[PDB]
């Protein structure tokens, strides 16, 4: 869970 | 498939309906709490039967608290109990009464033997017997008053010289429990629960459902997987 | 007392009875077994043809 | 290095858990029928975490090459495998606690609840519980290409107008149902067995009696610990970075990986502690 | 006083034995092949039972089996196809035995409800209801076995046997003089005389029209459990709880040969024979099955399946064998 949201990087 | 002719197919549903039948008795047998009920007939069995519900094997349905009991009594087998024995290995649980005021009465055979020592040694070989390893044991000491209005007028150092107490009630019957619960060999998986009569109302069944409850529990330790 | 005489009269019985060698009783028990040892199926394995036990 | 250590991290965790969880499954297949409600528990909860472990490799690659490389229809399977099976493990996780709950403290009523057609209707429920989540990240789940940094990066989509509320909605309500529900289900359950345990008179009556209701204890704390350590970080990470503040640093991101990588240790080793550790288990396999 | 006499009568009984025993069955054997390995495997697996399976038996068609398990059930197996052809319910769930009736119509069980209970099979009303039940015995009913459809004779714990008229409902012969618990009861093929053994260790031979017994067998240190005719019906073999078999015969008034093992110590609940004589079967108590050579005394063959005690053991009529185990499985071989 989390490796699949609108990260900015 | 449509190998099977017309009449083979309707012999397979009778076969299926049949084991429906099958698995829903067993669902509804194995919600049932089976007790043996053992001991002698001269130490009282008959009233705890009638205290509690109110010709080989005398059965006993009671629900109490929403459980099904069954009691079977082989009080009525003049055999062996070594052939027989074995079919109560899964019994849930084991009621064994003994009268306290027979401490001192002869048996009636011609021979001088204490009627507390042959409780005792009955207790015993069905205690550590291979069938009930760990098989719970209720200790039903009965007759109380009889016991005690009699311990006022005989020692109980008769039945055996190694009780050097004093004559009063409480210290014998104490000593008596102590006494049967030492013959317990295997003191890990089996407990024993000892509880005088009391002749009242849902007083001894309370405490039979009691020792149910904790061997359920148990049971359903050993269903999870974490006992 | 009675038990006894019971027991006397029954072993009376028991010993007036015929008997023969065990070596006619050996050589029966072998005629019988080799007699009807090919309509044994266990002891000769049957063919899946003739077993009604099919796989 | 960090990257290296981090990716070995993803390999070994993504490894022992799709092992331990195949040879779970393989065993309760065949090895174990599948007569009783634990073993369906089991089953159901191993097939979760090998589904769950099956989503690691797509994202060690999305944490390796920045980007998304796969076609849309994949990254939305994926998504949609990822929360589904995650929701579905957390909940078979919440129901075993409650079914040893049950047969402790309600031992007259578990002889009518722990009928394994409940267990099966029980698992039912929960998958088509989840199948909620399941539809909402096929339906919402794709790929977008963003130009001025020229990646094509796979997520929930949401309308732009309020992206950021929709976003912080979803993520709040999975932190409740996934973690607040369910850890406050099993403390209690747990808790609660456990007190009534101390008042069985068999557990207290012998010294090895004693030691095994110190090895039940122990378990079931070593059960809550392991789901604790492995879910609380991620949580709170996302939470913090969703409402508290934004920022993108590197270590951040290892940081953040990790804590995905210790999210998905707790699936693999829901195997060992569920399945390795249960005495019928063990019987059953020797 | 007559104590001397009876001791005299046994001494001249145990010489009369001896004197006839001029050879050995082991020697007069050696000129017979041995039989082999027997290897055989679990072509059926009947389910559906779930307690402890205490005894089956067979049809007399070799096709249908009746089976009695501790959960108060009287199940009917086709063994070809698998199926249950009825499912009895018992009104008392502890049953040690069961029987088939030659015609296929009846089915006997009895155990500690010291009562002999008869099921007709072929009622019009199209479902199997209580025909007769024999409540004349004072121990538990240990096993029992179909004369014809109105006869059947059953063993009881109180040392005694049972011949009974089952349209009238009352015993017409009373067979007595064991001082054990009779475990174990077997009828000669031509159903005139039949044999019995108990827990004294002795197996006596009865006579069904004289209703007195004939001869006493002797030599086994513990209980006898079981009991079985050879199919020439002049021999039988018994199974007791000192891991022994032994092959008694009548003519011969004496044991023949003992089948036993050194690293076997569990005893023997049920024996069988096969449809020639040649293979002994005899189920134990270390969960598994032996199959003996019935001439040779070596251990042919072994059958392993079940995970607890094998309780009852059964051999078809043409020899095409069930073993009912406390697995809650029955097991065709
Ligand atoms: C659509 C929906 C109603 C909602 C949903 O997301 C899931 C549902 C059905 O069914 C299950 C899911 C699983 O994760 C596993 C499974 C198959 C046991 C039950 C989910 C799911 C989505 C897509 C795949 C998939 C697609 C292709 C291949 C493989 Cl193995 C799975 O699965
Ligand atoms: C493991 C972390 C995350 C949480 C800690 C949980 C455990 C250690 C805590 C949480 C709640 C606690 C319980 C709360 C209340 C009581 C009642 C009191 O009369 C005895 C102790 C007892 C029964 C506590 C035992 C310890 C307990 C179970
Ligand atoms: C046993 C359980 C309760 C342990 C819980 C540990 C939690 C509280 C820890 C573990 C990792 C931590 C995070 C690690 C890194 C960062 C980046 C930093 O710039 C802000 C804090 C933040 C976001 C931390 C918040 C707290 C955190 C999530």
């Amino acid at each position: 869970y989390g490796g699949f949201l609108r990260r900015i990087r | 498939g449509c190998t099977l002719s017309a009449e083979d197919k309707a012999a397979v549903e009778r076969s299926k309906m049949i084991d429906r039948n099958l698995r829903e008795d067993g669902e509804k047998a194995a919600r049932e709490v089976k007790l043996l009920l053992l001991g002698a007939g001269e130490s009282g069995k008959s009233t705890i039967v009638k205290q509690m519900k109110i010709t080989g094997i005398v059965e006993t349905h009671f629900t109490f608290k929403d459980l099904h009991f069954k009691m079977f009594d082989v009080g009525a087998q003049r055999s062996e109990r070594k052939k027989w024995i074995h079919c109560f290995e899964g019994v849930t649980a084991i009621i064994f009464c003994v009268a306290l005021s027979d401490y001192d009465l002869v048996l009636a055979e011609d021979e001088e033997m204490n009627r507390m020592h042959e409780s005792m040694k009955l207790f015993d070989s069905i205690c550590n017997n291979k069938w009930f390893t760990d098989t719970s044991i209720i200790l039903f000491l009965n007759k109380k008053d009889l016991f005690e209005e009699k311990i006022k007028k005989s020692p109980l150092t008769i039945c055996y010289p190694e009780y050097a107490g004093s004559n009063t009630y409480e210290e014998a019957a104490a000593y008596i429990q102590c006494q049967f619960e030492d013959l317990n060999k295997r003191k890990d998986t089996k407990e024993i629960y000892t509880h005088f009569t009391c002749s009242t109302d849902t007083k001894n069944v309370q405490f039979v459902f009691d020792a149910v409850t904790d061997v359920i529990i148990k049971n359903n330790l050993k269903d999870c997987g974490l006992f | 007392i009675a038990q006894a005489r019971k027991l006397v009269e029954q072993l009376k019985m028991e010993a007036n009875i015929d008997r023969i060698k065990v070596s006619k009783a050996a050589a029966d028990l072998m005629a019988y077994c080799e007699a009807h040892a090919k309509e044994d199926p266990l002891l000769t394995p049957v063919p899946a043809s003739e077993n009604p036990f099919r796989e | 290095a960090i990257p290296v250590i981090i990716t070995a991290v993803y390999s070994v965790v993504f490894v022992v858990g799709l092992v331990g969880n195949s040879l779970v499954m393989f065993v309760i297949i065949r090895y174990t029928k599948m007569k009783t409600a634990t073993n369906i528990y089991i089953f159901n909860l191993a097939l979760a975490d090998a589904l769950v472990t099956t989503t690691m490799p797509f994202q060690s690659t999305v944490y390796l090459m920045n980007s998304w490389p796969f076609g849309d229809v994949l990254c939305k399977i994926v998504i949609s495998i990822d929360y589904y099976n995650m929701f579905t493990s957390i909940f078979t996780l919440t129901m075993m606690s409650v079914d040893r709950y049950i047969a402790v403290c309600h031992p007259v009523k578990a002889l009518d609840f722990r009928t394994p057609l409940k267990a099966k209707i029980i698992n039912i429920c929960i998958w088509l519980l989840s199948s909620s989540v399941g539809i909402s990240a096929i339906v919402l789940g794709g790929t977008k290409v963003r130009e001025d940094v020229d990646v094509i990066e796979c997520s929930l989509q949401f309308p732009d107008d309020d992206y950021s509320w929709w976003d912080l909605f979803m993520k709040i309500c999975v932190f409740i149902f996934a973690f607040v529900i369910p850890v406050l289900i099993i403390i209690v359950c747990y808790t609660l067995m456990i007190l009534r345990l101390k008042s069985v008179r068999l557990l207290s009556g012998s010294r090895e009696k004693d030691r095994n209701l110190r090895r039940i204890t122990r378990l079931v704390l070593v059960v809550v610990a392991v789901f604790v350590v492995c879910w609380t970080p991620i949580h709170i990470f996302i939470l913090v970075e969703a409402l508290g503040s934004t920022s993108h640093s590197t270590a951040a991101l290892s940081s953040y990986y990790f804590c995905i990588a210790l999210g998905y240790t707790n699936s693999s080793l829901n195997p060992i502690l569920y399945a390795f550790l249960d005495e019928n288990f063990k019987r059953c396999f020797r | 006083q007559l104590r001397q006499e009876a001791e005299q009568l046994k001494n001249q009984i145990r010489d009369a034995r001896k004197a006839c025993a001029d050879a050995t069955l082991s020697q007069i054997t050696n000129n017979i092949d041995p039989v082999g390995r027997i290897q055989m495997r679990t072509r059926r697996t009947l389910r559906g039972h779930l307690a402890k399976i205490y005894a089956m038996h067979w049809g007399t068609d070799s096709r249908l089996l009746v089976s009695a398990s501790q959960d108060g059930k009287l199940i009917i197996w086709d063994s070809y196809t698998t199926n249950k052809v009825h499912a009895i319910p018992l009104r008392s769930s502890w049953v040690m035995t069961c029987a088939y009736a030659p015609s296929g119509n009846y089915v006997a069980c009895g155990g500690l409800d010291n009562i002999c209970s008869i099921y007709n099979l072929k009622t019009r009303e199209g479902n199997v209801r209580v025909s007769r039940e024999l409540a004349g015995h004072t121990g538990y009913l240990s096993c029992c076995r179909f004369l014809d459809d109105n006869q059947i004779v059953t063993s009881s714990g109180d040392t005694t046997c049972a011949l009974w008229d089952i349209e009238t409902g009352q015993q017409t012969t009373t067979f007595t003089g064991h001082t054990g618990d009779v475990m174990s009861l077997s009828l000669a093929p031509d159903t005139r005389l039949f044999v019995s053994g108990a827990c004294d260790a002795s197996a006596k031979l009865w006579d069904v029209r004289e209703g007195m017994c004939r001869q006493t067998f002797t030599g086994h240190e513990s209980d006898i459990n079981a009991i079985c005719f050879f199919p020439n019906g002049n021999a039988f073999a018994t199974g007791s709880d000192d891991a022994t078999c032994r092959l008694f015969d009548l003519r011969a008034d004496q044991e023949l040969m003992t089948y036993s093992h050194d690293n076997i110590i569990c005893g023997i609940t049920s024996v069988s024979f096969s449809k020639s004589g040649r293979l002994l079967l005899a189920g134990y108590d270390d969960f598994n099955c032996n199959v003996w050579d019935a001439l040779k005394a070596d251990r042919a063959g072994v059958l392993a399946g079940h995970d607890n005690r094998v309780s009852c053991l059964g051999v078809t009529d043409d020899g095409m064998v069930a073993t009912g185990s406390w697995d809650s499985f029955l097991k065709i071989w």
